[PDB]
Protein backbone atom coordinates (compact mmCIF):
# COMPACT_ATOMS: atom_id res chain seq x y z
CA UNK A 1 0.00 0.00 0.00
CA UNK A 2 0.80 3.76 -0.46
CA UNK A 3 -0.39 7.00 1.50
CA UNK A 4 -0.08 9.50 -1.82
CA UNK A 5 -1.56 10.81 -4.84
CA UNK A 6 -1.81 8.37 -7.91
CA UNK A 7 -2.59 10.83 -10.69
CA UNK A 8 -3.22 8.52 -13.69
CA UNK A 9 -0.29 6.45 -14.67
CA UNK A 10 0.57 5.64 -11.17
CA UNK A 11 -2.75 4.46 -10.62
CA UNK A 12 -2.06 2.22 -13.37
CA UNK A 13 0.65 0.74 -10.94
CA UNK A 14 -1.49 1.13 -7.70
CA UNK A 15 -4.01 -0.87 -9.76
CA UNK A 16 -2.08 -2.94 -11.92
CA UNK A 17 -0.99 -4.41 -7.92
CA UNK A 18 -3.86 -5.03 -6.52
CA UNK A 19 -6.45 -5.96 -9.39
CA UNK A 20 -3.54 -6.86 -12.01
CA UNK A 21 -4.63 -10.64 -11.90
CA UNK A 22 -8.27 -9.49 -12.39
CA UNK A 23 -7.54 -7.10 -14.49
CA UNK A 24 -9.60 -3.30 -13.58
CA UNK A 25 -11.13 -1.27 -16.22
CA UNK B 1 -14.39 8.87 -10.72
CA UNK B 2 -10.72 6.71 -10.86
CA UNK B 3 -8.00 9.53 -11.06
CA UNK B 4 -10.07 11.92 -9.22
CA UNK B 5 -10.40 9.10 -6.16
CA UNK B 6 -7.14 8.81 -5.71
CA UNK B 7 -5.23 12.24 -7.18
CA UNK B 8 -8.29 14.43 -5.26
CA UNK B 9 -7.01 13.00 -1.64
CA UNK B 10 -4.95 10.02 -0.98
CA UNK B 11 -7.64 7.15 -1.43
CA UNK B 12 -8.25 3.88 0.73
CA UNK B 13 -7.00 0.12 -0.30
CA UNK B 14 -10.42 -0.85 -0.57
CA UNK B 15 -11.59 2.53 -2.70
CA UNK B 16 -8.26 1.00 -4.47
CA UNK B 17 -10.29 -1.89 -5.07
CA UNK B 18 -13.08 -0.36 -6.58
CA UNK B 19 -11.85 -0.85 -9.99
CA UNK B 20 -12.37 -4.41 -10.64
CA UNK B 21 -14.03 -7.25 -8.44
Amino acid sequence: FVNQHLCGSHLVEALYLVCGERGFF
Amino acid sequence: GIVEQCCTSICSLYQLENYCN
